């Protein structure tokens, strides 16, 4: 799985995902990156998520609208929510992984509960950030 | 407030023992280059659509990634990928799923989103869909 | 210990509509609403008992599912159906099947049977097949 | 489309739905049914919903949303239903309809078009059955 998210100077939210779904994977078999909600969510009001992990975990937990929910009706942080989501919720239903969120203040955040995330981020006219490892 | 693109290319199991600095920074290369395209793009005024719609087409043309060219196999030695694009402006959506015929699912992605009612689009169907509307047929093997 | 279920939503006309027309609906959600009652009366799982009213709302040909599907552009059967245990916040789902009578009670078997949440036509037949689940000719849904 | 969601005597709720999709559907295209939180949805903590609509009702994700308005947003089942489908829905140019139960046995059966076939009743007790509005 591999996404991204971004907020425009006009101030719009937009998420995307791709994969090849886990490894040996049973054919004709739906993850979450195609489903919206699970894999990926954007919306300008709340937040533009799109998430990577264990497939059946984050349908079931609709990770990628429960960030944009946590924040829209919880009142929640991108950061609350996050750490909410990635580290509470989906350790408890089984599911390591993680995502990359913005919200529509500018907030970036890229919580995973994994050994590793390929990920990066920036702003405009400004330089990137990149990981692998936690920290 | 201020334009940002994030990206990710996968999360899991990545052990410092399993690789050489050199390994990493392809990696962190990959990334950056990606990454980079993107906040080119957001400085030049452009949208958040095509900006995560642009990242995500690197990163499946990117074989260090699951995603497009460098997917993983299914048991039966073929390869079948999903992908979701999102805009938060119109809260439109479009997505494919278990397509194996398509270079770029983000690109068939989009193309659901906009030249169709549907949101979600499953293998042939998705395929046909997308044929008719000027996408290039093009083998499984070219992600091997 | 409660049940609702519903048979679809949509332009209904008291007009082109006759009494007689509207009891057999009125009859059939009735049975499927008791038949689920009895059992929830008994101690049935709240699976066991939203399982068996969707199998009877698919067996029953006034309701768009099971016999009485509608057809596609293409003059084909295409069945989607899922399950969600509220207890374990497992889910199972099939989509696009044709040789499936019962499409919730694959939903079902891809929820306790599998890793997946979702299977699609072929794949979910395959899948439902090699667990013992009948082939079936879309006609019957006709 | 049809749906069944219940509350069990031990406190587990759960959700199904099953349909032939659109009339005339363009095959291989996917509704709301099959996906998880949008045809159907399932939490001991909140409540059951399955829907009945598609496009709107994926994007929407109608069935969690009624969970979320209620876990996170703090509102009552009613509250909810009355959201999503009478306000949410039809501004979302989407018709359509639910059944949902909650944890503490509350039942809720709101739909925005003309009709809606739908049933339920407590277990014991005797059954009620609708088509129309009221
Ligand atoms: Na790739
Ligand atoms: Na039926």
């Amino acid at each position: 799985t591999v996404g991204a998210v971004a907020l425009d100077l006009d101030g719009n939210l937009a998420a995307a995902t791709s994969t090849g779904g886990m490894t040996n994977k049973l054919p004709h078999t739906v993850g979450p990156q195609p489903l919206v909600g699970a894999g990926c969510y954007a919306n300008n009001a709340s937040v533009a998520v799109s998430c990577t992990g264990t497939g059946e975990v984050f349908i079931r937990a609709l990770a990628a609208y429960d960030i944009a929910a946590l924040m829209d009706y919880g009142g929640l942080s991108l950061a609350e929510a996050c750490e909410r989501v990635v580290m509470e919720k989906l350790p408890a239903l089984g599911g390591s992984g993680g995502l990359i969120a913005i919200d529509h203040e500018g907030n970036v955040a890229l919580p995973f509960n994994t050994e590793g995330m390929y990920r990066a981020w920036g702003y405009a006219g400004d330089t990137p950030t990149t990981g692998i490892y936690r920290e | 407030g201020k334009a940002v693109i994030a990206i990710h290319g996968g999360a899991g199991a990545i052990s410092r023992a399993q690789m050489s600095l050199q390994q990493e920074l392809r990696y962190i290369e990959a990334l950056s280059a990606i990454v980079e395209t993107g906040q080119k793009m957001l400085e030049a005024g452009e949208s958040a659509l095509d900006v995560v719609t642009e990242a995500v087409r690197l990163l499946e043309e990117c074989p260090l990634f699951n995603a497009g060219i460098g997917a993983v196999f299914t048991r039966d030695e073929t390869h079948e990928l999903d992908a979701c694009v999102m805009d938060g402006n119109t809260l439109k959506a479009g997505a494919v799923a278990g397509v194996s015929h398509l270079r770029n699912p983000v690109l068939a992605a989009r193309l659901v989103m906009e030249q169709s009612p549907h949101v979600m689009m499953i293998g042939e169907g998705a395929e046909n869909f997308a044929f008719a509307r000027g996408m290039e047929r093009v083998s499984p093997e070219i992600f091997s």
